[PDB]
C-alpha cells in the first residue's frame, strides 16, 4: 500500500507536470515511480523469503508479473529521471541551470 | 518545454503506466508461489492464501 | 654573530672534508647492510663488532654538528635530528643495564642526499611534482570511505563460518584450497567434504585479516582491492558467505571507479605537469 | 658483403636458438662445430675491413667497437676450452658471453638511433633518477630487516620465502612489494609475525601501504619523466535496402543473434533451452538471408564478411570449428557504424605506427631467454619431498603430515615432477619471461631458480641467492624501461595529432549563455531565502554530513545506532522543507544536486518507515544514509571540476569503449565454447567461482584476467588434461580428456589485446582532457569566465538579456585584474 500510494504521488505530478509549462515536475514524478518499484522488489524479495522457509515451487504467472512490473517501473523511472535533466555540459562554457 | 513533448520522454511515460497498470491488476493475482507437498498445489499471495 | 673567538674552525669547509663525511656515511650505510637480525635476543661476532663500531660513526656526525654550528637549514635540520637521536640511543642502551628505539637509524642514508646536490634538486622536482595530484588524492580517500562503509553495512560479520571436521576444531580443506566461509541453509556455499559440518567460531579466512567487521579492518580490505592484488578472493570469499549474485556488482565497480578510473586521472594529470615543464622549460 | 654477413649473423643465432635440455649427441656435436667455422668467418671478415677501411677510421663508430671485443672473446674462450674447465655453473657463465653476438641484429636498425642518442645524453639525469630510487629501495630494506628481520620464527611447516632476514632477502621482498605482485601475503606474513589482527599487530601494515604508495609514486615519475622526455626530443629531432529503417533493423538483428548465441548451455549438447536458441538462429539466419540478396540485385571488403557468416550459419542449417567460427556475428556492426569503422580504423593506424618497439622488445626478450635456457637448462625438476634429490631415488610413497602434527600421517606416491614455467628451450624460456613480465608468479620463479642445484637433481634451499639479480635486470629492462617507453610513445604520437587561448576565449564569448539565479520576492521567504543561502548553513550542514559520516563507521560486529539514524533522517527532512519553502518548488528542481537530495532523503525516510515498522513487528535501503556525503561534491570545486571533465571525456568516446566490450564478448564466447565442458574441482582454477561455464562467469574470469590476476595459472587449468563435467556428454572409458592447448595462444592473445586497449582508451580520455590538463592557472581560464558569469547571474536574476547601462559600471570592480 505504500508503494501505490507512492504510485499515486508519481502520477499526480506527471499529471501536473504537462500544464502550465511546469516542466520541473518530471523528475520527482520518477524518482516516486523508483521508489515504487523497489518497495515492490523488496516486498516480491520478502515473500520469496516467506515461500523459502515454508519440495520445491514453481513461478510461472503472477511471479514473473510482479518482476516485470518492478522492472518497468524501475527502469521507467530511472530514464525519466535522466532525460528530465538537461545535459552533461561537454563544453567550458556550458553548464546546468542555463537559459534553457 | 523540450523534453515535455519529446517522443521517448512519451514512451518512458507509457511504459511506465503499463507497469503502473500491471502492478495495479498483480496485487490481487496470487499465483506465483504453488507448494506441492506430494494433489494439493497451493495458493500463497499477499492479502489471502 | 659573536666575535672571532670560537670561529677558527671554518676553514677546513672549504676544504673537501665533505668527501670524507660523504664515505664515513657509505661506512655506516655498509655496516647498517651487514648486520644480521636474530631471533630472540641472539647474536653473533660480527653484530657485537658492529655495536662498537657504531660509536666511531656517532662520534664522528657529533663533532661534525659541533664544528659546523660553532663556525656558524632543512637539510641541516636532518643531520642534527640524525645524530641527537643516534646519541640518545647510545645513552639509553649504556643505563637500562628497547630495540625498538633503534629503528631511527635507517634515517643515515637520507645523509647521502644532503650532501649530493644533484639528487638535493631531483628530490625538490620530485615533491614539486607532487603539489596537483591533490584532488586526486582526495578523491581516491573519498571513494576509499564510501566504499569500506558500504563494505561495513553489507558484509559485516559474515565470514565467520567454515566447515570444520566432526566434533573437532580442524578446519576442513582439499590439497590446493584455502579456507574459506561457508553457510548453512542458505544462499551461500555447503562443504562437500565427507566428514564436515558448517559452524561458527572462525576468525576468518586470512588468518582473521579479511573481513569488514569494522572500519579499519573494511578500510584495509577495500584498499587492497583497490591495488587489484587479490580482490578476486575477497569477492570469493564474499560469495561463498552469502552468494554470488549481487556482491560482484560491488568489487567490479570497485575494480572500475579506484583502480582503472583513478589510474587514468593520476596518468592524465602527471602527463599535463610533464608536458607544461617541458614547455615552460623549452623557451629557457 | 652486407647480406652476407646478415646471412652469417642468422645462422649464428639459429645454431644459438637450437640448444635445448636432452638434445641429441649429434645435435651437440653440430653446434660444437658450428662455432669454429663462424667464429672463423667472423675474424676473416673484420681482417678484409682493416684494410679495407684503414685501421684508424675503423674504431671511429661503437658500431665497428665491439666486434674485436666479440671475436677476442670467442678466441680466448676457445683457447681456453682445452683447459680442465670445471664448474658447469662457471663454464655455463662463460658460454654466456657467446651469445653477446647476438647484438649484431639491432646493430641493421637505424630508425632507433635517434632515440638511443637522447638516451647517451641523458644518461646522467637517469643515473640520478635511478640512484634515488635505489636509495628508497635501501632505506626501507634497512627498516623491514629492522622490522621484521628475525621475527618470522613460526612454529608451522610453512615456507615464506618472502622475508627479511638478511640483506639480500630484503632487498628481494622490497622489489617484490614495489612490484606489486603477491604483496598482500607479505604484509600478513608481518602482521602475523606480530601479535596478529590486533591493535598494535595490525599498525605495522602502515610499513607496506607506505612502501607501495611512495615506490609507485616514485616509479611512475620516474619512468614517465624519461619516457616522455626521451622521446620527445627523440621526434623532435626526427622532424628536423537504403532506408535507416531497414539498416536499424538490420542492426538489432545483429545484437539479438548475438545476445541468443551469448546465452548458451555449453555443457549440455541436448537440452531444453539450446534448441529453443536453435529455433531463434535458424529464425535471424531466414531474416539475413533474404537481406544480402536484397542488396546484390541493387549493387553490383566487408559484405563478404556477411556473405561468410551467412554461408557458415546456413552449412548447419574438425566439423565443430565452424560452430565456433559463428562468434564473427558482433563484427557485423562495423559496417553499421560510421563511429565504429573510424575508431577500428584509427586503432589499425595505431598498430602500425608502433612497430619498432614491439620488435626490439620481442628481439631482447628472446636474447634473455636465451641467457635463461643457459643458466636454467633442466634444473627446474623436483620431487614430492624434497628429501629425495634423483628421479631414481623419487619412486615409491612417503608419509605428508597435514597441519606439521608428526602424529597425522598420510601416504602419497612420488612422484618427479617438472616446473610449469621452465627455461629448456627458447620457447619454454619465451614463456617463462612473457609470464614474468606481466608481474604474475614472477617470485614463484624467482625462487625455483634460486633453488636450481644440478642438470637432473633436485632443488637446494637458498643454493644461489644471485640468481636474483637475472630476474631484477630482466624486470628493469623490460617490464619497466621499454613498457614505459611504449606508453610514452602513443602519448607523443597522440599529442602531436591533437594562438589558441584567444580563440578558446573568444568562443567562450560568442556561445556563453547566462544561468539563472531565482531572486525571490514576498520577503518574508526572502528571509528563509537569506538564511539557507548563507555560507553558515552549508558549513553548519557540511559540518553534519560529517558527524553522520563519523557515526556510520562506528558500527562493528559484536543500540544507539538507530535513535541517531532517526535525528540525522529528520534534520534532513527539515532542509527539505526549509529549502522547497525557500525556492518554492520552481527553482528547487531545477539544480541537479537538490534532486539528489530529495532523493536522498526519501530513500532515508522510507528506511526509516521500514525499520520501524520491522520493530513492531530490505538490507540495501541502508545505502542511502551512505551516499549522504556524495552531496559534500558539491563544495569541492577542483574535485567537481576534474571529475566532470574526465566524465565528458568518457561519454564523448564511447565507441573505444566499445572495442573493448567487443573484445570482452567474442573472447568469452570463444572460451564457452572451448572451455566450457570442464568439470569444476576444488583446489584448482576452474572452480564454482571461476570457469566458462556460463556467459557471465566467463566475462568475470575475462575481467579478473585483464586485472593482472593469477591468469597464468587459469592458462594451466585448461589444457588437454582436465576430469570433464560429469552432466557433458563424452564417451565412456575417457573422463580426462577437456581442456586444448588452444589456452596458451588464448590467453596471450587476450592479454596483449586487452592490454592495447585499454592502453588506448586511456591516451584518447587523456589527450580529450589535454585542454585542461595542460592549463595555466594564471594568465587567463574558463574559472575566470565562469565566475563572472556567477556574478553577473547576482547582478541578474533571470536572464532576460543585458541588464541596465548604470549597473554595468559597478560590477567591472568586481572583475579581477587578470580579467579586468
Ligand atoms: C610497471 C608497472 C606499474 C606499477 C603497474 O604494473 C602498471 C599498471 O598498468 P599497465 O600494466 N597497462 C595495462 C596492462 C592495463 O590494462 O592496466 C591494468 C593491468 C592495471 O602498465 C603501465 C600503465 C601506465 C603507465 C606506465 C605503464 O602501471 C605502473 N603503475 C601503476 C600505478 C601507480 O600508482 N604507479 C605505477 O608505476
Ligand atoms: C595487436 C595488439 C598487440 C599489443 C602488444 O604487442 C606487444 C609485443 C611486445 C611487447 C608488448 C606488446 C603489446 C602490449 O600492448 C603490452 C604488453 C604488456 I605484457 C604490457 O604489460 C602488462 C603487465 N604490466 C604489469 C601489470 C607490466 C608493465 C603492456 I602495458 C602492453
Ligand atoms: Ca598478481
Amino acid at each position: 500500500v505504500f508503494s501505490l500510494g507512492f504510485l499515486i504521488m508519481g502520477t499526480i505530478c506527471a499529471l501536473m507536470a504537462f500544464r502550465k509549462k511546469r516542466d520541473y515536475l518530471l523528475r520527482p514524478a520518477s524518482m516516486f515511480y523508483v521508489f515504487a518499484g523497489l518497495c515492490l522488489f523488496v516486498s516480491l524479495e520478502v515473500m520469496r523469503q516467506s515461500v523459502k522457509r515454508m519440495i520445491e515451487y514453481y513461478y510461472s504467472w503472477s511471479f514473473a508479473c510482479a518482476c516485470a512490473a518492478f522492472v518497468l517501473l524501475f527502469l521507467g523511472g530511472i530514464s525519466l529521471l535522466l532525460f528530465s535533466l538537461p545535459r552533461m555540459p561537454q563544453n567550458p562554457w556550458e553548464s546546468c541551470m542555463d537559459a534553457e | 518545454m523540450s523534453p515535455t513533448e519529446a517522443p521517448k520522454v512519451r514512451v518512458t511515460l507509457f511504459c511506465i503506466l503499463v507497469g503502473i497498470v500491471l502492478a495495479m491488476t498483480a496485487v490481487v493475482s496470487d499465483h506465483w508461489a504453488v507448494l506441492s507437498p506430494h494433489c494439493e498445489a497451493a495458493h500463497f499471495g499477499l492479502w489471502r492464501i | 654573530q659573536n666575535p672571532l673567538r670560537k670561529a677558527c674552525i671554518s676553514i677546513v669547509e672549504w676544504k673537501p672534508f665533505e668527501t670524507i663525511i660523504l664515505l664515513t656515511i657509505f661506512a655506516n650505510c655498509v655496516a647498517l647492510a651487514v648486520y644480521l637480525p636474530m631471533p630472540e635476543d641472539d647474536n653473533n661476532s660480527l653484530n657485537l663488532g658492529l655495536e662498537k663500531l657504531e660509536y666511531f660513526f656517532l662520534t664522528v656526525f657529533s663533532i661534525e654538528a659541533a664544528m659546523k654550528i660553532i663556525a656558524y637549514s632543512g637539510w641541516n635540520v636532518l643531520d642534527f635530528i640524525i645524530v641527537f637521536l643516534g646519541v640518545f640511543t647510545a645513552i639509553l642502551e649504556q643505563v637500562n643495564v628497547v630495540k625498538a628505539l633503534r629503528a631511527f637509524r635507517v634515517l643515515r642514508p637520507l645523509r647521502l642526499v644532503s650532501g649530493v646536490p644533484s639528487l638535493q634538486v631531483v628530490l625538490n622536482s620530485i615533491f614539486k611534482a607532487m603539489l596537483p595530484l591533490f584532488h586526486i588524492a582526495l578523491l581516491v580517500l573519498f571513494m576509499v570511505i564510501i566504499y569500506a562503509i558500504i563494505g561495513l553495512e553489507l558484509f559485516k560479520g559474515k565470514m565467520h563460518k567454515t566447515c570444520y571436521y566432526i566434533g573437532t576444531d580442524i578446519v576442513a580443506t582439499v590439497e590446493n584450497e584455502k579456507p574459506s566461509p561457508c553457510a548453512r541453509t542458505g544462499s551461500g556455499r555447503p562443504c562437500t567434504i565427507n566428514g564436515s559440518e558448517c559452524r561458527g567460531g572462525w576468525p576468518g579466512p586470512n588468518h582473521g585479516i579479511t573481513h569488514f567487521d569494522n572500519f579499519g579492518f573494511s578500510m584495509l580490505t577495500v584498499y587492497q582491492c583497490i591495488t587489484m592484488e587479490g580482490w578476486t578472493d575477497v569477492l570469493y570469499w564474499v560469495n561463498d558467505a552469502i552468494g554470488n549474485e549481487w556482491p560482484w556488482i560491488y568489487f567490479v565497480t570497485l575494480i572500475l571507479l579506484g583502480s582503472f578510473f583513478i589510474l587514468n586521472l593520476v596518468l592524465g594529470v602527471l602527463s599535463g605537469e610533464f608536458t607544461k615543464e617541458r614547455e615552460k622549460a623549452k623557451s629557457r | 658483403f652486407y647480406w652476407l654477413v646478415i646471412l652469417i649473423v642468422a645462422l649464428n643465432t639459429l645454431s644459438i636458438a637450437s640448444e635445448h635440455h636432452n638434445q641429441p649427441l649429434w645435435l651437440t656435436h653440430l653446434q660444437d662445430i658450428a662455432n669454429r667455422v663462424l667464429l672463423s668467418l667472423f675474424t676473416i671478415e673484420m681482417l678484409l675491413k682493416m684494410y679495407g677501411l684503414g685501421l684508424r677510421q675503423y674504431f671511429m663508430s661503437i658500431f665497428n667497437r665491439f666486434d674485436c671485443f666479440v671475436v677476442c672473446s670467442g678466441i680466448l674462450e676457445l683457447l681456453l676450452v682445452e683447459s680442465g674447465a670445471m664448474t658447469p655453473l662457471g663454464i655455463s657463465v662463460l658460454r654466456c658471453i657467446r651469445l653477446l653476438r647476438l647484438f649484431k641484429i639491432t646493430k641493421y636498425w637505424t630508425s632507433l638511433s635517434n632515440l638511443v642518442a637522447s638516451l647517451l645524453n641523458s644518461i646522467r639525469s637517469i643515473a640520478s633518477l635511478l640512484l634515488l630510487l635505489f636509495l628508497f629501495i635501501i632505506i626501507f630494506a634497512l627498516l623491514g630487516m629492522q622490522l621484521f628481520g628475525g621475527r618470522y620464527d613460526f612454529e608451522d611447516t610453512e615456507v615464506r620465502r618472502s622475508n627479511f632476514d638478511n640483506f639480500p632477502q630484503a632487498l628481494i621482498s622490497v622489489f617484490q612489494v614495489l612490484t606489486g605482485e603477491d604483496w598482500n601475503s607479505v604484509m600478513y606474513n608481518g602482521i602475523m609475525a606480530y601479535g596478529g589482527p590486533s591493535y598494535p599487530g595490525v599498525l605495522v601494515c602502515i610499513y607496506f601501504i607506505i612502501l607501495f604508495v611512495c615506490g609507485n609514486y616514485i616509479l611512475l615519475n620516474v619512468f614517465l619523466a624519461i619516457a616522455v622526455d626521451n622521446l620527445a626530443e627523440a621526434e623532435s629531432l626526427t622532424s628536423a535496402v537504403n532506408a535507416t529503417w531497414f539498416t536499424n533493423f538490420i542492426l538489432l538483428f545483429i545484437l539479438l543473434s548475438s545476445a541468443a548465441l551469448a546465452a548458451e548451455d555449453p555443457i549440455r549438447a541436448e537440452s531444453v533451452r539450446n534448441q529453443i536458441l536453435g529455433y531463434f538462429d535458424i529464425a535471424f539466419t531466414s531474416v539475413f538471408t533474404v537481406e544480402i540478396v536484397l542488396k546484390m540485385t541493387t549493387y553490383g571488403y566487408f559484405n563478404i564478411l556477411d556473405l561468410l557468416v551467412v554461408a557458415v550459419s546456413l552449412i548447419s542449417m574438425v566439423v565443430k570449428i565452424l560452430r565456433v567460427l559463428r562468434v564473427l556475428r558482433p563484427l557485423r556492426a562495423i559496417n553499421r557504424a560510421k563511429g565504429l569503422k573510424h575508431v577500428v580504423q584509427c586503432v589499425f593506424v595505431a598498430i602500425r605506427t608502433i612497430g619498432n618497439i614491439v620488435l626490439v622488445t620481442t628481439l631482447l626478450q628472446f636474447m634473455f631467454a636465451c641467457i635463461g635456457v643457459q643458466l636454467f637448462k633442466g634444473k627446474f625438476f623436483s620431487c614430492n619431498d624434497l628429501s629425495k634429490m634423483t628421479e631414481e631415488e623419487c619412486r615409491g610413497y612417503y608419509y605428508v603430515y597435514k597441519d606439521g602434527d608428526p602424529t597425522q600421517m598420510e601416504l602419497r606416491p612420488r612422484q618427479w615432477i617438472h616446473n610449469d614455467f621452465h627455461f629448456d628451450n627458447v620457447l619454454s624460456a619465451m614463456m617463462s619471461l612473457f609470464t614474468v613480465s606481466t608481474f604474475e608468479g614472477w617470485p614463484q620463479l624467482l625462487y625455483r631458480a634460486i633453488d636450481s642445484n644440478e642438470e637432473d637433481m633436485g632443488p637446494v634451499y637458498n643454493n644461489r641467492v644471485e640468481m636474483a639479480i637475472f630476474f631484477i635486470i630482466y624486470i628493469i629492462l623490460i617490464a619497466f624501461f621499454m613498457m614505459n617507453i611504449f606508453v610514452g610513445f602513443v602519448i607523443v604520437t597522440f599529442q602531436e595529432q591533437g594562438d589558441k587561448n584567444q580563440r578558446q576565449c573568444v568562443q567562450y564569448a560568442l556561445k556563453a549563455r547566462p544561468l539563472r539565479c531565482y531572486i525571490p520576492k514576498n520577503p518574508y521567504q526572502y528571509q528563509v531565502w537569506y538564511v539557507v543561502t548563507s555560507s553558515y548553513f552549508e558549513y553548519l550542514m557540511f559540518a553534519l554530513i560529517m558527524l553522520n559520516t563519523i557515526c556510520l563507521g562506528m558500527q562493528h560486529y559484536h543500540h544507539i545506532s538507530d535513535i541517531l539514524n532517526v535525528a540525522f533522517t529528520i534534520i534532513f527532512t527539515l532542509e527539505m522543507i526549509l529549502k522547497l519553502l525557500a525556492f518554492k518548488a520552481r527553482g528547487y528542481f531545477g539544480d541537479p544536486w537538490n534532486v539528489f537530495d530529495f532523493l536522498i532523503v526519501i530513500g532515508s525516510i522510507i528506511d526509516v518507515i521500514l525499520s520501524e515498522i520491522d520493530t513492531f513487528l530490505s538490507a540495501f535501503f541502508r545505502l542511502f544514509r551512505v551516499m549522504r556525503l556524495i552531496k559534500l561534491l558539491s563544495r569541492a570545486e577542483g574535485v567537481r571540476t576534474l571529475l566532470w571533465t574526465f566524465i565528458k571525456s568518457f561519454q564523448a568516446l564511447p565507441y573505444v569503449a566499445l572495442l573493448i566490450v567487443m573484445l570482452f564478448f567474442i573472447y568469452a564466447v570463444i572460451g564457452m565454447q572451448m572451455f566450457g565442458k570442464i568439470a569444476l574441482v576444488d583446489g584448482t582454477q576452474i572452480n564454482r567461482n571461476n570457469n566458462f561455464q556460463t556467459f557471465p562467469q566467463a566475462v568475470l574470469l575475462l575481467f579478473r584476467c585483464a586485472t593482472g590476476e593469477a591468469w597464468q595459472e587459469i592458462l594451466l587449468a585448461c589444457s588437454y588434461g582436465k576430469l570433464c563435467d560429469p552432466e557433458s556428454d563424452y564417451a565412456p572409458g575417457e573422463e580426462y580428456t577437456c581442456g586444448t592447448n588452444f589456452a596458451y595462444y588464448y590467453f596471450i592473445s587476450f592479454y596483449m589485446l586487452c592490454a592495447f586497449l585499454i592502453i588506448n582508451l586511456f591516451v584518447a580520455v587523456i589527450m580529450d582532457n589535454f585542454d585542461y590538463l595542460t592549463r595555466d592557472w594564471s594568465i587567463l581560464g574558463p574559472h575566470h569566465l565562469d565566475e563572472f558569469k556567477a556574478i553577473w547571474a547576482e547582478y541578474d536574476p533571470e536572464a532576460k538579456g543585458r541588464i541596465k547601462h548604470l549597473d554595468v559600471v559597478t560590477l567591472l570592480r568586481r572583475i579581477q585584474p587578470p580579467l579586468g
